[PDB]
């Protein structure tokens, strides 16, 4: 059972780096941009009404 | 409240009278003793604190400064020596400042003792 | 090496012996024989071999006592 | 016969295990704290809600009360002692602050894994079951084991094992006999 | 990544003053009020024009907070060509200079610093940067300095200090104009370590209320920061 | 250009990490009326169902809607303005305070929705990561708290 | 070594002490309970072994066969030493102990102090702040390099930056009322203790030594009416442990000797 | 006034250092001036500790313009040959740095400290 778990824990881990983006140590080395681009016209922001 | 305060200011009166019987009025180590009496006289946290429920320091000065003017009165009237104003002098300083207090009590005692000092 | 020690000495003169409780210091080892420990006691005491008994030796989780 | 002797639960099923937040907490917990399966945490949450039970029903007394002052400090006392209730927060307040985090923080496992004995938690369940650990002179092969203040600065290796100075295991002196062959 | 070889094509962001260089990965660049150097030694891009060679600086979202804020899709920047902007906590050159790309030439920042040592490197890069006007005051007095500030239409507090939210509801009614603007990042670990990070945000949402700012957005600004957000309001001066 | 609200770094999936003792806890109008009729005490039957200091909260709305109800709900206006009751400031015209719940628990995810109004407890049983709390029988219930 | 005996207590940086039987070249136990390194170690006639933990700042006393410990902790505060006034400086780490009797044995600090020490008593019963004195005030023109000497003088910070001598060797002679205290100071002390055992006095000092007192030993000969006491110090440029202090100006490496004959 | 400011009273250095050699211990120390400069170029430090006897005391104030540019507190300590002791390296040390680690064994003791060194700036 713990290694069972162990494996749903990390496999889980890897899906919320994709629903929301999630801090990784910071930056390493040189900047070297954002790797997977900018968006100009989409907004991740949530809007006090 | 004002009744208790009321039957607090006749104990003391009490307390005065048996003082007027005691030997240690006739002493020196009286006028000492009502020269202290005037002495004295003169939002994290709370986020995390459970709460369940739904200043008489001024009176205490005044009481106590009404004992002392009330014992000083009395003991240089029974006492004559102690009528001097070398014995009294560092008393005034006290007179002065009770004279100027809210209570009308303890003023009207500072009136007994200046008229008897006059 | 081992080491024998006994503490809570009683003297017990209704019976005419001496009560005591044995921890058996053995690293490296498994355990000590009762045999044994009754020699070097015999020792200890400067009495009979005959004369000591030992008894109720359990050995402590992880050995080593 | 004998005297009967007394034995209880130590954990009990949760109202509704079904909830899916009550599922994601679990997950999250058994990982970060490598845990075999649900008991341990259902076990951790029900010493957790005794003591905070408890706790509640001290915060209902009045202050100075004989029975609040006296048992409310010795749980504040048994608290500090484990570890869960830092030495600035001695207040029952805080014990109903308390969590089931941190008494999993409280874990040998837990410990060996922070103190860099293990490079994981899975890998300090191992060494501790294995036999590898020992607080103070005494071996532990238990991770459950609740460590205490001053226990958490004596877990080593332990002196019998390969890693803390004794001889090498079965499998290295088997594969050095072969090679020396 | 951006060897130092490589070419790049600079297109407008969707915020006045803002650039992108795109290529095998996206930077966001601003134009250099003082081109041929590095405030802090960033990457710079140098365009030729009809022929001028005008130069653009690189804008490191990990080192400036407010540069995050727009890798994560700000809905909304009051900073823009044209306004007037008071930088509280202007530890150095590091975003007002930045900031002061944005704004240019007829824009001004108003940059306010408490310790006298970044100071000393507030005014030396102050004085390559016409519009900075470097403040070396504490911001919790906005009297002390009410005297070189005009009015501004945003005012951005970068002090991570605890009472932040009083020190931004002086500087705002002194100097931020009606329907002003004030954009505000908050680290919750110097505010309160002992509560989660969102509590603590929600915190300062209702400090700013109370303040008469209307709040209109927050963000997060992971993954190049943890437990920090940027909280944009408006300054209603009648009422909320 | 294009919005769509992040997700709150707060909640592993479905499941709030963030939410913690001591609770923040909105109120309801009708949770108010409600706990008068079963003789529950508001910041106790909290301390009670959840074992752990509770910090309630009331927006303007519902501060408004109370007093709105007239003098037959006097009580429930008086246990509102305790002082104990943190009070909650709101930038937005309407008065209508389901919404006004709704909103601030979409974007600060600290908050237990403190009501027994059905079409209420709807939308908020849909958005993630909310406990929901009400009175029922005899003493407060929560529903999607994890810790408990 | 236990005095009198073959048995050999050894103290290790694994935070744990080793018994042994060196007619036997065999190890018999192994103690724990210090938090820190085990920087000194003494013994006496009997079992009973103390020791001292450095940076936890605990005096520990070993009974090997009860198989039982006492701990001693020195809980002295440079703030409250100062109303009861109305330079302290806080003990940092033990490093030398000595046991002057079975029921007695004294300790030395890196902040100066020497302590004396009662089985009965946790605390400790008496003690002598900053015996070996103050070290010398850093240079002005090493301090900084600028060109006023005032603001050299400044960054001296006036008397704040002034830490005292280190306790280097701490030795009492068994069973008597005379210990000899040692540093890098350039002498070494000699202190007499009270017949009470609650106090002790400066008996006097000997400046020969310069250096580095790493380890003092006394020995002595003569009728039992008349001895003469001779006290060997190993002096060295460098610490035991390492090389962190600075060189001190004419420190020697060699092996200091005095010898005190007796009379009255 | 004095370039070494601000610099911690007798009771605190030992705080201070007691959390330094547990630091030592658990590899969460980076010793000597050179690696604390690193560490705040990197963001990985909780606070700085330094010596205000170094000789000279010019050649680590670059590290306090570091620490407040990147909000990090920072302290004095009078003694470098006992900044040296509690690092438990042999020889004598100007600069110390805490590495950050959440998960770490000794956290409430840094964040304690920590919040003393604010108090003290
Ligand atoms: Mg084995
Ligand atoms: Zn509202």
């Amino acid at each position: 059972s713990r290694v069972k778990k162990r494996k749903k824990y990390q496999k889980a881990q890897k899906k919320l780096k994709s629903v929301r983006a999630v801090y990784s140590g910071g930056q390493s080395g040189v900047y070297e941009g954002e790797k997977t681009g900018i968006k100009k016209g989409l907004t991740r922001s949530v809007k006090f009404k | 409240n004002l009744r208790n305060q009321n039957k607090l200011s006749e104990l003391l009166r009490r307390y005065l009278l048996g003082l007027n019987h005691n030997s240690d009025s006739e002493s020196e180590s009286i006028l000492k003793f009502c020269h202290q009496l005037f002495q004295e006289s003169e939002e994290k946290e709370d986020f995390f604190l459970v709460n369940l429920e739904s200043s008489n320091s001024l009176l205490l000065n005044s009481t106590l400064q009404k004992f002392a003017l009330d014992l000083l009165r009395n003991v240089i009237t029974r006492h004559r020596s102690f009528l001097t104003v070398s014995h009294l002098e560092g008393f005034i300083p006290f007179l002065r400042d009770s004279l100027l207090s809210e209570n009308e009590g303890v003023v009207i005692s500072t009136l007994r003792i200046l008229i008897t000092l006059i | 090496a081992v080491t024998i020690r006994t503490r809570k000495v009683i003297s017990n003169p209704l019976l005419a012996r001496k009560q005591f409780v044995v921890d058996v210091l053995h690293p490296n080892r498994a355990n000590v024989s009762k045999d044994e420990l009754r020699e070097k006691l015999a020792e200890v005491y400067k009495a009979e071999k005959d004369a000591v008994s030992v008894f109720g030796f359990r050995t402590q989780f992880g050995g080593g006592k | 016969p004998r005297a009967p002797r007394t034995y209880s639960k130590t954990y009990s099923t949760p109202k509704r295990p079904y909830e899916s937040s009550r599922l994601d907490a679990e997950l999250k917990l058994a990982g970060e704290f490598g845990l075999k399966n649900k008991k341990e945490i259902y076990r951790i949450s029900f010493q957790l809600s005794k003591i905070r039970r408890a706790a509640r029903d001290l915060l209902t007394r009045d202050e100075k009360d004989p029975k609040r002052l006296f048992e409310g400090n010795a749980l504040i006392r048994r608290l500090v002692r484990v570890g869960v209730l830092s030495e600035d927060k001695k207040k029952l307040d805080y014990v109903l602050a308390l969590k089931v985090e941190d008494f999993l923080e409280r874990r040998l496992q837990t410990q060996v894994y922070k103190l860099g004995l293990a490079k994981s938690v899975h890998h300090a369940r191992v060494l501790i079951t294995q036999r590898h650990i020992a607080v103070g002179k005494q071996i532990v092969n238990i991770p459950s084991f609740m460590v205490r203040l001053d226990s958490e600065k004596h877990i080593d290796f332990a002196p019998t094992s390969p890693f803390g100075g004794a001889r090498p295991g079965r499998v290295a002196r088997r594969n050095a006999a072969r090679k020396a062959e | 990544g951006a060897r130092g070889g490589a070419k790049v094509v600079i297109e407008p962001h969707r915020h006045a003053g803002v650039y992108i260089a795109r290529g095998k990965e996206d930077l966001l660049v601003t134009k250099n009020m003082a081109p041929g150097e590095s405030v802090y030694g960033e990457k710079r891009i140098s365009v030729e024009e009809p022929p001028t060679k005008v130069e653009y600086r690189v804008w490191n979202p990990f080192r400036s907070k407010l540069a995050a804020g727009i890798m994560g899709g700000l809905d909304e920047l009051f900073i823009a060509p044209g306004k007037k902007v008071l930088y509280l906590g202007a530890a150095s050159g590091t975003s007002v200079s930045h900031v002061s790309d944005v704004v240019g030439p007829e824009g001004v920042v108003y940059a306010v610093e408490f310790s006298h040592r970044p100071g000393r490197e507030l005014i030396s890069m102050a004085k390559k940067r016409p519009n900075i006007i470097p403040i070396i005051e504490d911001a919790r007095h906005p009297q002390k300095y009410r005297m070189l500030i005009g009015m501004v239409d945003c005012v951005f507090a970068d002090v991570a200090q605890p009472d932040q939210a009083r020190i931004i509801a002086l500087n705002s009614h002194m100097f931020l104009k009606d329907q002003g603007g004030v954009v505000i990042s908050i680290k919750a670990n110097c505010i309160d370590s002992t509560v989660d990070a969102e509590t603590v945000f929600a915190r300062e949402v209702q400090k700013l209320r109370e303040e008469r700012i209307k709040p209109l957005e927050q963000l997060t600004l992971e993954p190049y920061e943890r437990d920090h957000c940027i909280v944009v309001g408006r300054y209603m001066r009648s009422g909320l | 250009t294009r919005n769509i609200p992040q997700v709150s770094s707060a909640l592993f999936f479905q499941y709030n990490q963030a939410i913690k003792p001591p609770y923040q806890v909105l109120i309801d109008t009708n949770f108010i009326n409600f706990s008068i009729q079963k003789k529950v005490d508001i910041v106790r039957g909290m301390m009670d169902c959840l074992l752990a200091k509770c910090n309630p909260l009331i927006t303007d709305c519902v501060m408004a809607e109370l007093e709105k109800l007239g003098p037959k709900y006097r009580i429930a206006l008086k246990l509102a303005r305790d002082p104990r009751i943190k009070r909650l400031s709101c930038s937005h015209k309407g008065t209508y305070a389901d919404d006004c719940l709704v909103h601030r628990v979409l974007q600060h995810k600290c908050y237990i929705v403190a009501t027994n109004d059905a079409g209420l407890k709807q939308r908020i049983r849909k958005i993630p990561g909310i406990p929901l709390m009400s009175v029922g029988g005899h003493a407060y219930v929560i529903e999607k708290l994890p810790d408990v | 070594f236990r005095k009198n005996s073959d048995q050999l207590y050894a103290s290790c940086a694994d935070f744990k002490i080793r018994t042994y039987s060196i007619n036997q070249f065999s190890q018999l136990e192994i103690l724990y309970g210090h938090h820190d390194i085990v920087e000194d170690i003494s013994a006496l006639a009997m079992e009973r072994c103390v020791t001292v933990g450095a940076r936890d700042r605990t005096a520990m006393l070993w009974k090997i066969p009860d198989e039982t410990r006492l701990t001693f902790r020195g809980g002295d505060e440079p703030q409250k030493l100062l109303r009861r006034w109305m330079l302290f400086f806080c003990e940092g780490s033990i490093d030398v102990v000595s046991m002057v009797d079975d029921f007695h044995f004294i300790t030395g600090s890196d902040n100066g102090n020497i302590c004396l020490w009662s089985l009965a008593k946790k605390k400790p019963i008496f003690t002598e702040r900053i015996a070996h004195g103050i070290l010398p005030e850093p240079s002005f023109n090493d301090i900084s390099g600028e060109t006023d000497e005032e603001l050299r003088k400044r960054q001296l910070q006036g008397k704040k930056l002034l830490q005292p001598f280190w306790i280097t060797s701490l030795y009492a002679i068994p069973y008597s009322n005379v210990f000899i205290s040692g540093s890098w100071s350039g002498s070494l002390k000699v202190w007499k203790i009270s017949d009470n055992l609650r106090s002790f006095e400066l008996l006097g000092e000997l400046s020969g030594a310069k250096g580095v007192v790493t380890k003092i030993q006394v020995v002595e000969s003569g009728k039992h009416g008349k001895e003469k006491f001779r006290i060997l110090a190993s002096i060295a440029k460098e610490h035991r442990l390492g090389r962190w202090i600075a060189n001190v100006s004419g420190a020697r490496n060699g092996i200091y000797s005095a010898v005190i004959d007796q009379t009255g | 006034n004095p370039k070494a400011f601000p610099l911690a009273d007798a009771a605190l250095t030992q705080q201070i250092l007691d959390v330094v050699q547990q630091a030592a211990n658990l590899r969460q120390l980076k010793k000597g001036a050179n690696e604390a400069t690193k560490t705040l170029n990197r963001g990985i430090s909780e606070f700085i500790i330094m010596a205000a006897d170094c000789e000279p005391i010019e050649i680590l104030l670059h590290l306090p313009l570091l620490c407040e540019d990147k909000n990090v507190p920072y302290v004095f300590v009078p003694s470098r040959v006992a900044l040296g002791r509690a690092c438990g390296v042999s020889r004598p040390v100007i600069a110390a740095s805490i590495t950050t680690n959440d998960a770490s064994a000794i956290k409430t003791q840094i964040y304690a400290v920590k919040d003393k060194i604010e108090t003290l700036l």
